[PDB]
């Protein structure tokens, strides 16, 4: 459990530090840079990034908009 | 001559009574508008209005013409530009006032909204242009219409305006031998495509779409597939198709002629009337091949070769009509058959030694020695290759000289002698960059894989940095073992998937050498991959720049040189 909120920050760290300087996505296209630069980290766990990425759109700080996916907030 | 003076008070005063509607007697219905002009005006502009006066038909007497089958607006400009002679052409209304130029045979607007469609032709409204040429007879808009679609469409091959095409159209493309494929695949399941759009419309279309095609695919797959469309119990189309391609030989088309060529620019011109010419090496065929001469001799410009294989020309100065040289900022586009230099919408400042590089396909010319020179002395535009447009991006934060700049990672990447700022298309910002530790310039850069390699600077040297966009640092490999007591002019290039490097050497009251290295990315080793023999090379000069591309041998001719 404790190696399981470790990936848990591990992803989400990962997805902020370099998302704020990359490009958007649209369905699937950032997931595949998040994963190769943790290819040498650990398995991808696709269900688990895919089930907490969606759940920081609850407030600001690229909230990434599920229905408005075209343009995510590139702000602080 | 005529008296301008008394033509231009004329034509005001006309078109001072048209706004007033003075001396209006013929009235144009269209669409329940009104539209009160003169007959001499429309005599002398339209060729369909003199013969609908001076005919002696009912409407010479008739104060009141139905005129059908147009539109307000066109009928608006197309008179008003009778009356004034001012031609307001947008980007969107250029398809009707064509058709209501052919409506009333009005060559003189005909001619320049012809110019302006030869001016717009693209690779999203190729197709579209081609269908319209085919609609009304334009011979010159046909025909660039013909070898745009050609490349262009045999490049993408996906456009939805293809679909809607006429059956002699299509048999014209794909016949022709001016296609630019690298398979002969492509054009196969093209046709098969467009021919799947209908079942029954198509099938008289099919004994036909085949007989273009080679043999090669005519037996292959793709036959039990028409097969399987084919309309049930037709017993005339499927024993036909099994006795019919005997003849058309299978003959190699023109697209798969492309090879990997190192194209050179301001070479030495072998005849001394021209200053500067260019040539071609060819390094699987082993020859110098030919290339045309820059637009008016344009010397000091700028190279690139986007993804799709296509090369620009930006910037430069042509001499001034004993030194004498004025810059100008024209930009040029060059065809890959035709073996001539097209123009294309100049720029806004004019450039020396311009940086060209392709991203997003948008093609980025990095400083230059603008004629500006003010605070933003270090200002970079691009283009754009789908609205034929040139836009400001930000603004270099270092004003820099003799720099050169590469395309790594969806990104620009511009070198100095010892600083490097990377350009964010994304955010359009600067970030800076790892710093070399040894000062060199007038050197070139190539973009191999996910790394920059700066080879030489200062004649050059052997010196090579090496940098890692992922690692962000500049680290040294080894140097490139030469000739002692010479000056190599060292040209970094990609070429087979590798980076190998072009580089001239001369040594003391010697002549100069051509031969070419591969550098082992690996072993961190230049091994030799070919020498280049004299016989066929001459000397080029020091000014001269080299570009990786696709030319065909067939189109160019050989360049006629003693060894």
């Amino acid at each position: 459990q404790k190696v399981d909120d470790d990936r848990k920050h591990e992803i989400e760290a990962a997805i902020v530090r370099i998302m704020k300087s990359r490009k958007k996505m649209q369905h699937n296209v950032l997931v595949a840079e998040v994963t190769q630069q943790l290819k040498a980290r650990f398995l991808p766990s696709p269900v688990v990034i895919k089930k907490r990425i969606e759940g920081l759109i609850e407030r600001e700080y690229l909230a990434r908009t599920p229905e408005d996916r075209k343009v995510y907030t590139y702000v602080a | 001559q005529i008296n301008t003076e008394y033509a231009v008070s004329l034509l005001e005063q006309l078109k001072l009574f048209y706004e007033q509607q003075l001396f209006t007697d013929i009235v144009l219905i269209v669409e329940g508008t009104e539209f009160p002009c003169h007959k001499m005006v429309l005599a002398t502009c339209s060729s369909y209005f003199r013969a609908m006066f001076m005919s002696g038909l009912s409407e010479s007497k008739q104060t009141h013409v139905h005129l059908r089958n147009v539109d307000a607006a066109t009928l608006q400009i197309i008179i008003t530009y009778a009356y004034t002679g001012n031609l307001a052409m947008n980007d969107s209304t250029v398809e009707q006032l064509y058709e209501t130029a052919c409506f009333l045979q009005v060559e003189d607007v005909l001619q320049r909204c012809r110019e302006y469609l030869i001016k717009k032709i693209n690779a999203e409204n190729c197709v579209r242009l081609l269908s319209f040429a085919d609609l009304f007879s334009c011979e010159e808009l046909k025909q660039s219409a013909k070898r745009m679609v050609e490349h262009k469409f045999t490049a993408v091959y996906h456009q939805d305006a293809f679909m809607q095409l006429s059956h002699d159209l299509l048999i014209d493309i794909l016949s022709s031998d001016n296609l630019n494929v690298e398979k002969e695949e492509t054009v196969r399941e093209a046709a098969m495509l467009w021919l799947e759009y209908n079942t029954e419309s198509r099938s008289q279309y099919l004994s036909s779409v085949l007989s273009q095609i080679r043999i090669d695919a005519l037996s292959e797959v793709t036959q039990r597939a028409w097969f399987q469309g084919l309309p049930p119990n037709d017993k005339s189309v499927v024993v036909q198709g099994l006795y019919k391609s005997m003849p058309k030989f299978f003959k190699p088309r023109l697209g798969m002629t492309k090879e990997e060529m190192m194209i050179f620019i301001e070479a030495s011109s072998e005849n001394p009337c021209s200053l500067y010419s260019s040539v071609c090496y060819s390094p699987q065929a082993e020859k110098v091949y030919k290339l045309c001469s820059p637009p008016a001799d344009l010397h000091k410009v700028g190279t690139v070769v986007t993804p799709d294989n296509d090369i620009y020309i930006a910037g430069g100065q042509v001499p001034l009509k004993q030194t004498a040289f004025r810059t100008v900022n024209c930009f040029y586009w060059f065809d890959a058959q035709q073996n001539t230099w097209f123009p294309k919408t100049p720029m806004l400042f004019v450039r020396i030694k311009p940086s060209l590089v392709c991203c997003e396909g948008y093609i980025y010319a990095i400083g230059g020695d603008s004629v500006g020179g003010e605070l933003n002395r270090r200002t970079v535009e691009r283009y754009d290759t789908e609205k034929d447009e040139w836009t400001m991006v930000s603004p270099l934060p270092c004003a820099w000289q003799w720099s050169a700049a590469v395309v790594v990672h969806d990104c620009i990447y511009v070198m100095t002698l010892n600083l490097m700022y990377c350009y964010f298309p994304r955010s359009d910002s600067w970030v800076e960059m790892a710093m070399r530790q040894t000062s060199r310039s007038f050197a070139s850069a190539a973009a191999f894989g996910d790394k920059i390699f700066y080879i030489g600077g200062l004649g050059s040297s052997v010196t090579v940095e090496i940098y890692d966009v992922n690692k962000n640092e500049w680290k040294m490999a080894a140097n490139i073992p030469a000739k002692r007591y010479s000056d190599p002019c060292v040209r970094a290039v990609v070429i087979s998937n590798s980076l190998c490097v072009f580089m001239r050497e001369t040594h003391l009251n010697e002549r100069a050498k051509y031969v070419t290295y591969q550098y082992d990315l690996e072993l961190d080793r230049w091994s030799l991959r070919q020498h280049i023999s004299e016989r066929v090379l001459w000397d080029l000069g020091r000014d001269f720049r080299c570009t990786v591309g696709k030319l065909y041998p067939s189109c160019l001719e050989e360049s006629p040189w003693k060894p």
